[PDB]
RNA sequence: AGUAGAAACAAGGGCCCUG
């Protein structure tokens, strides 16, 4: 007996269940939560109107019976003062989306990628930190051999930044890369412009009528119109640069089965193909540059300091034929400052200056919030110079996610797989070298015409498509994303004649072009999808013109 | 036999379990004398010893012991042959009568 | 020793306190898990983003200080840092140090004797390397593949056991000392339990990491998950590898991990103790439990005892669920019908009586279920979709590969469902003799016309005639069945639905308890048959390898 | 689990577990003192030990 | 040329190209205005102006229950319910289930609750104290709330969930309530309305409904009942197909998949089916507790009278919650120089000097209002009750009728929270019409509404639920999970590990193609190495961590067999993803290597406790913050402290309290005691110890136990 | 102690002991020989005119 | 100045510290 009984003991225990509950006495067979007198209180007061105490309602319940006649005689009724809309895409058309009017939405990437000029030079795997590049660079004397003029071309503040380069200068004849702070840098940094609090214990109505303390009046972004510069800059991101290397990637490991020998090769000649272009290079530029200001406001807050913008590649590979093994390069493309990045909190922000390197002129529309200089003279033959030059800022969050800027490739690469084994499946063959370099995907238009490629050189746009949603993400292009899919979604029913239908496509229209505001990328992408609906109905219905 | 399972026994190829009251150089723990003791009901007079002088009792002694954790019991070196299968179902048949 | 001196001393300065002392008193040991909980509570939102802005840091790890005094760790070695003296707010017993530190110690650090005893601690893993290295690959093809769902097990395990027998195991081989009463499953498995204390004992080891390892060494890993192919843990663990939706590694694993043997072997002896059984007539029950009891088999190098193995394993057979029952196991909501296997989704119903004249006339009571209901069914590479209503079959779906698996897979539906003139009119060639009653056990007219039809191809061919059949209409030819089985004719049967694609099998992760009766048939609550003894083949023999009978 | 039966089963004979259960039937009580009865009748049963 | 990539969608399909709009490829964006407009929009929907005065409070109470007014424009959402519909539909769903179902789950769920300890309370997101009026974890607010009641009138000696429940109804009875503090204490009125309180916190970590940007925290008096009335919810909705909360991936899939076959079986050759992708509006403010509590009572008849009194508590409080506005307003001038901030509870004073709307928007909700707190007597809000709203969807999906018959029609499908799908058949478009206006008709009795612009429709196989788009096939979308393939941020071992395994759970459920997986292993890879500032030996890196490296690599003859954060290379692929790395390089690491690596005596290894790696000295823990340093948030950590020294003690003495929680009669101090006595005698009988010792150390504790008995 | 595929050569063993049990020299299951026989060489064939 | 969004930052605590 005790021994049965020590058993069961420890497993009770072992269950929480060796108490009064389980194992009551005679008297203590009676478990019930003590009603208090306040829940009862609120308990009769939360009933239903018809009920005014919970005994009615739970007499009311436990003998519920069911009356389908009623039940189906409320559902008539309800469904006649409703009058639910019933639109067949086919009758009710889509019109064409209305976007905003006024200026051209300018550039808002903190990096200059077609209008970028870079220096460039060997690279040494002992000097291989920013802080000595930048001296390297220093040391010929082209970097000092800039000296721009108090006239600019356009912008504000000229004197501010032609001080700022002078003091930059400066600190890197020093070899330390840091700034003094003055007024220039002060007014630049903003160093001193968060307001000083008024407690209310210390206010009075003689305080407020002096100066006026009114709640604040949110100034809401602006509209903004079509911006056509951006095109050019798809065009110029998807032709070589001259080099490759330009984004850093790991080695590949051994093999065993014919699996991974496919996708060693498959993953070759996809990055060898999308290592070369020139959206690469930034992403590159911004990786790097991203992860010196990183550690460099890990490091030294409370410090103003000396970033540098550049990267590194590797010269092409010619034939057997000349200097074989070719070299490596560093590129520098400008230079970053920072200001007192005391990022006390996530989603905070930090100033920053930005001092680029350009050889073409700007534009009104497009280069609006820099302050152009005329430097002087390089070389190639001589050639003028320009000094594109503006002010900005960031956080932890847009910092750790464009040093993430590989994942372009994940996408790209799922998609293309995809593709060829889709086609190879089909058939049950290899059948993917085929599809990389025949199977024709539609690009553009060019006088009036379609215009097609082999998938060998789409994958630059796909690649560019993805850089630009992590280059240009917010709220804005977000819902335009999100609120685009039911369009597509019809156009497929569309193509396959399966009579869709809607509620209310009106609303789905306002809510899209409410969130097209001052965001290039929207905008360029909301003309796309207008022009695709216009060339699509030569083939298909439900879209009006 | 094998001195892997020393407490299992083959003769013609069926098998047989010995009990566990006793061990020998081989088993080298408590283990191979739990089904020589039992619970009985708790004497403050018993000494409380280990896990380990536990072989150096004699049958039919009594001894206080602590068990796994917070909790104290009296001990017996004395077995209990039978196991519930039968003196359940047997009073259980006679009832249906 | 000093340190014990040093633990007394603790004790008393804190038991000096009033606070600590209340609560050292009052309530059982239990309230320190609750205690453990109030202590160290901090999280995060996303670690990568703090993880990189920490590790740009200076010093953002941890430590301990006298294991780094005594080990002789220095600081700033080569003008690098590797700690400085603090205290964390937290521990108030560690210092702060940096990732180099973790390096210096690999490379210049204190060295231990031996470390092979890992491969024992993460044993499943180097069993899955070696299980990886003895494959021989082939090639790769392309094409599309029929991937069923279904709910498998993905982690190879000898001697699969439960939670409670476990707790106690990581006990008597690690923490003896505080080890708590002798269970059962201990006195009983003795041997192993005397294994794995001998690599685990006199070593200098963490502990916990020891019990996670033996938890996951005695897991399956139970996964709802696509597969193609044969099903067996090996592949499972590697399915990653072997093929895709559209691409296949072609390679053989059939001779690795000695598992399905134990489960076929394991069947065979719970059908022939049935059988057994079944040669009595009023004591089948006791007699079952007593050879059951009275039989033991090998496992590996350990003995274990059959009514442990049993309520272990999860094999749905006609066989275990019987003895599963005897044992009072509880078990699943899963169907058996003759070799097929069954599985309701939805509906419900109750037993109603109806009879048939064999020959002339010769009433025989048959009973249906009055009510719609649908049901998955699967017999050998085939699966259906099926809706029975008011003693017909109302409609049927099927997914397999096979002609006769196909025509069987039928046939077997529709007799479950009582569809058909046969049950209203049954044929000549049956007769009283076959009727039932080998030697007075009765049988169903269900069990009757099953082996009705397994006995001659043309009585299935006769049962399918039953089923209406209908010219094959536009469009519907390549959903249709002819008689032969093949995906299109010119005329097909009645109501029913072909397709190239396996249905995806149900999951349910319930339990019930169920019961049985004098002639070894389960119940559920209700007047519906789980199991019985006419559902598995007639007899075999067989020569059972390291086992015992010890029963006369 | 989910059921003290299932539960009672662990420890103790399944079919002292369905006698208390028919007794709490008969006095229609919560089955939550199937355990009690259960463990109570199995004592009475080795307390005859025949 | 002019670029356009949609002109893709011309020569392929839609489905398998969409993920490229989903732009998770970059960081994600991010008060009082939104909380009173909630208010708002909760009062609006309630179609009606009846209210009535609360003897407790003296507040206006609107009823919004079996009282619909204002019939106009009903495509619009309305948050009235007529119970008697919803007892017959769930009627309807009971018998398609069959009888003893819902008694059947209440048991299965009083089999749980019972036997609960009320230390589970500690798991889940964070709460609002009572005390200090802020949202701290849930440990910490149960800490606050037992020292409360044991600094009041006695220590909690309860040990189960029902305790503490009762022990919570008593608390909302007395008249003095104390508390800890740098010791207030508070009356009856006060601490009731500061119990009833609700907090908001600005989360909403998925993108998902961008409309979702905000989610409720109630306090510490409402998450048991809570937590009951989800396990009954959650014990029902996994009986039910129509329902795929719970599940996860393959499970849906297949449900739809069957669902589909069925319906394609069952409709004859003169009928056509139709299908729809569904999107609710104002979920969390249409739903309503007090049909929920007619409903639990309506389960709860059969069952026990004890779980009709529990599950009946949490309706009523959410029924009488009050909730929290955040910030207030802040103030300012022209140039913006100066900055006023002002809190909630005087913006009823200066209600002159702000914007138009927001004086429209709040003098109305003046009377409603008290102390920085407003008395929503109805609606709901996020995450609070998930599955009991799908339970009351389903049953809508389950409805029937003669009319539907008589022309036949029938509709199925399956919902999830404020996400459905539906499946209309018929023989004729205009009855497939009657039939969607049915089923809209029907879900507007109890409050469901519709989205009319993110809902559309289509024929048989075109449908997306849950951003999975389905067709002939299925389309992974891919991006769902893309930031997934990151290092989780935990220690060096361990993420690579993580990453592999969540490669590996793609490519075999998300259909991910290898070498998609393996662009995205050295793409974790990469970004392991810059992480934690470490890199292969063959590079020329330098810095603090590769100095050493190359410093003492000359040791090393193998380094094939080092590790990644040790300047080792890759060695892993598709067929070893399933495998971490210190096993697959066990078999060539230098013997010298293997016996530092993995030693048990470091000064770094941690366990947290899935957890499929290997422990090694990599398995470190990371330093704790500081800013609290500064803030005087100091008394608190002493309880923590102290109760930590005690479960440290108790550890030492009792090594596996860790891995088989402790259990017994006795006390700490006897078990400490008593142990401490063996282990002397155990080792002084054969090990180095004196009898002075001994005595010494008997003599310690017998005077300690004193104390310890002698204080109190 | 030292081998390549040890898996084989045990299971083989076991099905050796067997087959000795069951009075027949036979071995049914073909996995091990199989994989120990082709190890040497197995590939598919390609005919030249499919070239 | 600027950032970005549908609100927040443009250091914060005590001459000294800190993310």
């Amino acid at each position: 007996i005790f021994s049965f009984l020590a058993t069961a003991a420890d497993f009770l225990r072992k269950e929480n269940m060796f108490n009064e509950i389980f194992l009551p006495d005679n008297e203590e067979t009676i478990i019930e939560m003590k009603k208090g007198k306040t829940f009862l209180e609120l308990r009769d007061e939360s009933v239903p109107l018809p009920f005014q105490t919970y005994e009615q309602m739970k007499d009311y319940c436990e003998k519920f019976k069911g009356n389908p006649r009623e039940l189906a005689s409320k559902v008539s009724q309800m469904q006649s003062n409703i009058k639910l809309p019933i639109k067949h895409y086919e009758q009710n058309k889509f019109r064409q989306i209305r976007l905003p009017k006024g200026p051209m939405a300018p550039y808002t990437h903190k990096f200059l990628m077609e209008e970028a000029w870079m220096f460039t030079k060997i690279s040494d795997p002992e000097r291989s930190r920013a802080g000595e590049i930048l001296i390297d660079f220093f040391k010929k004397g082209n970097l000092s051999a800039i000296r721009p003029k108090d006239k600019p071309l356009q912008g504000k503040y000229p004197i501010h930044y032609k001080n700022l380069w002078n003091q930059i200068k400066a600190a890197i004849a020093d070899r330390t890369m840091v700034i003094n702070e003055n007024d220039h840098s002060e007014f630049l940094g903003g160093i001193g412009r968060a307001s000083k609090k008024i407690p209310e214990i210390s206010l009075t109505q003689d305080v407020i009528t002096t100066e006026g303390l009114k709640q604040s009046e949110n100034k809401l972004p602006e509209p903004r119109s079509f911006p056509r510069w951006f095109n050019a800059e798809w065009m110029w991101a998807i032709k070589d640069s001259d080099l490759t290397g330009w984004v850093p990637m790991a080695e590949y490991p051994p093999a065993d089965n014919e699996l991974e020998d496919y996708a060693e090769h498959l993953n070759k000649t996809m990055e060898g193909v999308l290592q070369g272009t020139n959206c690469a290079r930034e992403m590159g530029k911004c990786i790097l540059t991203v992860g010196a200001l990183m550690t460099e406001c890990r490091l030294f807050p409370g410090k103003i300091k000396v970033v540098p913008i550049y990267a590194r590649s590797k010269e092409r590979k010619s034939m057997q034929e000349g200097l074989p093994v070719p070299s490596e390069m560093d590129c520098l493309f400008g230079i970053c400052v920072k200001s007192k990045s005391h990022l006390n909190k996530d989603d905070g922000m930090y100033t920053i200056i930005t001092f680029e390197f350009s050889i073409r002129e700007p534009n009104l529309e497009k280069h609006q919030k820099y302050t152009v200089f005329e430097a002087g003279h390089t070389t190639v033959r001589e050639v003028p110079l320009y000094l594109y030059c503006r002010t900005t800022a960031l956080s932890k969050i847009k910092n750790d996610w464009l040093s993430k800027a590989r994942r372009c490739f994940i996408t790209t690469m799922d998609t293309v797989e995809t593709i060829c084994l889709r086609e190879s499946a089909k058939a049950e063959e290899n059948l993917v070298e085929k599809t990389l370099n025949e199977k024709q995907m539609w690009i553009g238009k060019k006088n009036g015409e379609l215009i097609a490629q082999p998938l060998r050189e789409a994958l630059r746009v796909q690649l560019v498509q993805q850089f630009y949603f992590c280059i240009y993400n917010d709220s804005q292009l977000e819902g335009f994303c999100n609120e685009q899919k039911k369009i597509l979604m019809a156009l497929e029913g569309d193509k396959k004649n399966k009579s869709s239908f809607g509620f209310n496509p009106e609303g789905l229209l306002e809510k899209i072009e409410e969130c097209l505001i001052n965001n290039p990328m929207c905008l360029f992408m909301a003309q796309r999808l207008n022009e695709l609906v216009i060339e699509a109905s030569k083939r298909g219905a439900k879209f009006f013109k | 036999w094998s001195k892997a399972d020393s407490s299992k026994i083959y003769c013609h190829g069926i098998a047989i379990r010995v009990p566990l009251v006793v061990g020998d150089e081989h088993m080298d723990t408590s283990l191979a004398l739990l089904e020589g003791f039992s619970v009985c009901e708790n004497d403050p007079r018993a000494p409380m010893v280990t896990r380990q002088d536990l072989i150096d009792v004699g049958f039919g002694q009594k001894v206080r012991l602590f068990v796994g954790q917070g909790s104290v019991r009296t001990f017996k070196r004395t077995a209990s042959q039978r196991a519930a299968s039968s003196d359940v179902n047997k009073n259980v048949k006679k009832i249906k009568m | 020793m000093s340190l014990l001196l040093t633990i007394a001393k603790e004790y008393k300065r804190l038991c000096q306190d009033a606070k600590a002392a209340q609560m050292m008193t009052v309530g059982t040991v239990s309230n320190y898990t609750t205690f453990k909980k109030w202590t160290t509570s901090r999280k995060e939102k996303n670690p990568s983003l703090r993880m990189r802005w920490a590790m740009s840091s200076k010093f953002p790890i941890i430590a301990n200080k006298r294991m780094l005094e005594e080990a002789q760790i220095p600081k700033e070695h080569n003008n690098v840092a590797l700690w400085e003296d603090t205290e964390d707010v937290s521990k108030r017993d560690h210092v702060l140090a940096s990732a180099s530190c973790i390096n210096y110690w690999n490379f210049c650090g204190p060295c231990v004797n031996n470390s092979e005893v890992i491969k024992e601690v993460y044993k499943s893993r180097f069993g899955r390397l070696e299980r990886r290295k003895e494959i021989m690959w082939k090639e790769l093809r392309f094409t599309l593949v029929d991937r069923q769902r279904r709910r498998v097990d993905t982690q190879p395990v000898e001697q699969r056991l439960r939670t409670g027998e476990i707790k106690d195991l990581q006990m008597w081989t690690l923490f003896e000392d505080e080890a708590p009463l002798a269970s059962k499953f201990i006195l009983d498995n003795y041997g192993l339990v005397k294994e794995m204390r001998s690599k685990f004992a006199n070593k200098p080891l963490n502990k916990e990491v020891v019990a996670h390892m033996l938890e996951k060494q005695f897991n399956p890993e139970s996964r709802f998950l696509p597969v193609f192919g044969a099903i067996r843990p090996e592949r499972m663990e590697l399915i990653h590898a072997l093929g895709g939706e559209t691409w296949i590694q072609e390679a053989n694993t059939a001779g690795i991990s000695n598992v399905d043997q134990r489960k076929n072997d394991i069947r065979a002896v719970c059908r022939k103790v049935c059988l057994a059984a079944n040669a009595s007539i009023m004591n089948a029950k006791s007699k079952l439990v007593e050879y059951i009891k009275s039989t033991s088999m090998r496992i590996g190098e350990t003995e274990r005892k059959l009514e442990e193995l049993i309520l272990e394993t999860d094999d749905v057979s006609p066989e275990v669920t019987l003895c599963k029952s005897a044992l009072g196991g509880q078990l699943g909501k899963t169907l058996s019908f003759g070799p097929m296997l069954l599985k309701k989704i939805s509906g419900s119903g109750v037993k109603v009586k109806d009879t048939v004249y064999i020959q002339g006339v010769r009433a025989v009571q048959f009973e249906y279920w009055s009510e719609q209901e649908e049901f998955y069914g699967e017999y050998k590479s085939a699966t259906a979709l099926f809706s029975r209503k008011e003693r017909s079959l109302e409609w049927i779906t099927i997914g397999g590969g096979i002609n006769e698996d196909r025509k069987r897979l039928l046939a077997m539906c529709m007799i479950f469902c009582r569809d058909g003139d046969y049950f209203k009119d049954a044929p000549a060639t049956i007769t009283m003799a076959d009727l039932s009653t080998k030697l007075g056990r009765e049988i169903p007219y269900q069990y009757v016309m099953m082996n009705w039809i397994q006995k001659s191809e043309d009585n299935l061919e006769a049962l399918l005639y039953s089923r209406g059949i209908v010219e094959t209409n536009p469009g519907k030819m390549g959903s249709s069945m002819g008689i032969d089985g093949s995906k299109r004719a010119i005329k097909s049967l009645r109501a029913v639905t072909i397709q190239s694609g396996k249905i995806d099998m149900p999951e349910s992760k319930e339990k019930i308890h169920l019961e049985l009766s004098d002639n070894l048939e389960a119940f559920d609550s209700s007047g519906r048959i789980v199991a019985t003894i006419l559902d598995l083949p007639s007899d075999k023999k067989v020569t059972f390898q390291d086992v015992s009978f010890q029963h006369p | 689990s989910k059921t003290f039966a299932e539960i009672a089963e662990a420890f103790l004979e399944p079919e002292a577990v369905r006698i208390a259960k028919e007794a709490v039937e008969e006095y229609g009580d919560h089955e939550r003192k199937i355990i009690q009865i259960g463990i109570h009748f199995q004592v009475c049963c080795m307390f005859c030990d025949e | 040329m002019e670029i356009n990539p949609y002109l893709m969608f011309l020569n392929n399909d839609v489905t398998s190209l969409i993920s490229t709009t989903y732009p998770y490829t970059g960081p994600p964006p991010m008060s009082t205005k939104y909380t009173l407009e909630t208010i708002k929009r909760t009062y609006d929907y309630s179609r009606t102006s009846v209210e009535k005065t609360s003897k407790v409070f003296n507040i206006p109470r609107r009823k919004f229950c079996n009282c619909l007014e204002d019939k106009d424009e009903l495509v619009k959402p309305t948050g009235n319910v007529d119970i008697s519909s919803l007892l017959g539909l769930a009627e309807m769903m009971e018998k398609r289930m069959g009888e003893g179902f819902f008694k059947h789950c209440v048991m299965e769920a009083e089999t749980e609750i019972l036997k609960m300890h009320f230390s589970r309370l500690t798991e889940g997101r964070q709460t609002y104290d009572w005390t200090s009026e802020r949202n701290m974890p849930a440990a910490t607010a149960l800490q606050l709330t037992v020292d409360a009641i044991k600094e009041t009138e006695g220590p909690f000696k309860g040990t189960t969930m029902l305790e503490y429940c009762n022990k919570m109804i008593e608390m909302l009875d007395w008249k003095e309530i104390k508390f800890k503090k740098v010791i207030d204490s508070i009356k009856h009125d006060e601490f009731l309305i500061r119990a009833l309180t609700i907090n908001t916190m600005a989360k909403d970590g998925e993108r998902g409904k961008l409309q979702r940007r905000a989610i409720a925290t109630p306090g510490m008096i409402v998450r048991p009942f809570s937590k009951i009335v989800e396990t009954v919810a959650q014990k029902i909705c996994e009986k039910l197909k129509e329902s795929g909360l719970p599940v996860g991936g393959n499970e849906k899939k297949a449900k739809l998949k069957t669902t589909v076959t069925s319906l394609n079986a069952r409709m004859n050759s003169d009928q056509f089916a139709v299908n729809i992708t569904g999107d609710n509006s104002k979920w969390n403010e249409c739903q309503q507790p007090e049909a929920y509590l007619a409903l639990l009572a309506y389960i709860t008849k059969d069952s026990s009278d004890l779980m009709k009194d529990l599950c009946s508590v949490a309706p009523v409080l959410f029924c009488n919650k009050f909730v929290k506005l955040g910030q207030g307003i802040r103030l300012s001038n022209k140039r913006k120089t100066k900055e006023v901030i002002i809190k909630a509870e005087k913006m009823g004073k200066y209600k002159n000097l702000m914007r138009e709307e927001y004086k429209n928007l709040f003098e109305p909700l003046e009377k409603y209002i008290q102390k920085d707190v407003c008395f929503l007597p109805g609606g709901m809000l996020m995450g609070m009750f998930n599955m009991l709203s799908t339970v009351l969807g389903v049953s809508t999906l389950c409805y029937m009728d003669e009319e539907l018959k008589a022309k036949g029609c029938f509709w199925t499908g399956l919902q999830s929270s404020d996400d459905f799908v539906l499946f209309a058949v018929a023989s004729n478009w205009s009855n497939i019409h009657w039939t969607i206006r049915r089923f809209n008709a029907v879900c507007k009795l109890i409050g469901i509404n519709m989205s009319l612009e993110k809902s559309y429709g289509s024929l048989p196989e075109l449908f997306e639920f849950t951003s999975m788009f389905f067709d002939g096939e299925f389309v992974s979308n891919l991006a769902m999970e893309l930031p997934a393939f990151t290092t989780a941020g935990v220690n060096e071992g361990v993420d690579f590990t993580a990453a592999m395994s969540i490669i590996k759970t793609n490519m075999i459920n998300n259909s991910l193609s290898p070498s998609t997986a393996l662009m995205a292993l050295r793409i974790c890879l990469q970004e392991f190495r810059a992480t934690y500032r470490v890199h292969p030996w063959d590079s020329r890196v330098k810095g603090g961590r590769m100095k050493i490296i190359n410093e003492f690599i000359k040791t090393i003859e193998n380094k094939d067999g080092l590790l990644i954060a040790d300047g080792g290379k890759l060695m892993n692929n598709i067929s070893t993803l399933h495998i971490p790395e210190e096993v697959l390089k066990f078999e060539k690491m230098d013997e010298q290597y293997r016996n530092r690596v993995f030693n048990p005596k470091n000064p770094f290894t941690n366990f947290d406790k899935e957890n499929e790696a290997v422990v090694s000295t990599h398995s470190f823990r990371t330093r704790a913050n500081r800013t609290l340093l500064n803030t005087d948030m100091r008394a608190m950590m002493a309880e923590e402290k102290r109760y930590q020294m005690v479960c440290d003690m108790f550890k030492s003495v009792f090594e596996s309290a860790d891995i088989n929680p402790p259990i017994g009669a006795m006390s700490i101090g006897e078990a400490i005691e008593e142990k401490l006595l063996e282990r002397a005698k155990m080792k002084r009988d054969i090990g180095a110890i004196e009898d002075s010792e001994y005595e010494e150390i008997k003599d310690i504790i017998r005077d300690a136990k004193k104390a310890r008995l002698e204080s109190r």
